[PDB]
């Protein structure tokens, strides 16, 4: 399959 | 030439994706109101006055807050700005408020290429994750019975040659997964395959 990245984000 | 929304359509639910798919949009699609529901949809990076450009798929599990950006050429949020004027930065803070009690989610998004330079396959690749998703909403993008049959590559290389085979099969796997899961894609089998081949868009 592929890498992927997470990232938090908050509003 | 490429793939057509009612394509699209007619294959995310042969794939078993109806339960949680919103629809294909055109760029303003406006993010996921689901803090209850798996969700998932497939969204253009330009507008619908414009017929169409590039497809990308977006899905949405609540119970780990995470927002799945899968696009197959696997490109930075610059290059989606820079390629195809395409920012989501509207669409993650509406799902964040409407979808998390914390207005907090996490953003999971494709960094690696599934997709050759000159295929047209963008949205057939999207049904494929899809399926993924549907089947495996906390591992969606590798370590899945869907996605390892597919190989993604930085796309950084994707012009240079020691990569043209894993593109090539991966395109060449889209089309047998959907063959088998798909009676929509089995009886449209050779107009899709010419409308979205690998080389559909090479200079001459
Ligand atoms: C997916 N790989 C993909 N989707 C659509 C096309 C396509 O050729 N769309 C038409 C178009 C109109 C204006 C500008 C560019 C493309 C190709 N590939």
């Amino acid at each position: 399959g592929v890498q992927s990245l997470k990232r938090r984000r908050c509003f | 030439m490429g793939s057509s929304e009612q394509e699209l359509k007619a294959i995310v639910k042969d794939l078993g994706c109806g339960p949680y798919f919103l629809g294909t949009y055109d760029k303003r699609f406006p993010g996921f109101v689901s803090p209850h529901k798996l969700a998932c949809a497939i969204v253009n990076t330009a507008g619908r006055e414009t017929g169409g450009v590039h497809w990308m798929a977006f899905a949405w599990n609540p119970r780990s807050k995470t927002c799945y950006l899968f696009e197959p050429f696997g490109f930075s949020d610059q290059r989606l700005k820079q390629v195809y004027q395409f920012e989501y930065e509207s669409l993650l803070r509406r799902s964040a408020i409407a979808s998390s009690p914390d207005r907090c989610i996490t953003l999971e998004k494709s960094t690696q290429s599934v997709q050759g330079p000159n295929s047209a396959a963008c949205g057939l690749f999207c049904c494929m994750f899809l399926h993924a998703f549907a089947n495996w909403p906390q591992t969606p993008m590798d370590h899945n019975p869907t996605m390892n049959l597919i190989t993604g590559v930085p796309n950084s290389m994707l012009n240079s040659p020691q990569v043209q085979p894993t593109l090539r099969r991966n395109q060449e796997q889209l089309y047998s997964f959907l063959e088998r899961h798909s009676p929509y894609f089995r009886s449209h089998s050779a107009q899709i395959r010419s409308a979205t081949s690998f080389c559909h868009l090479k200079n001459m």
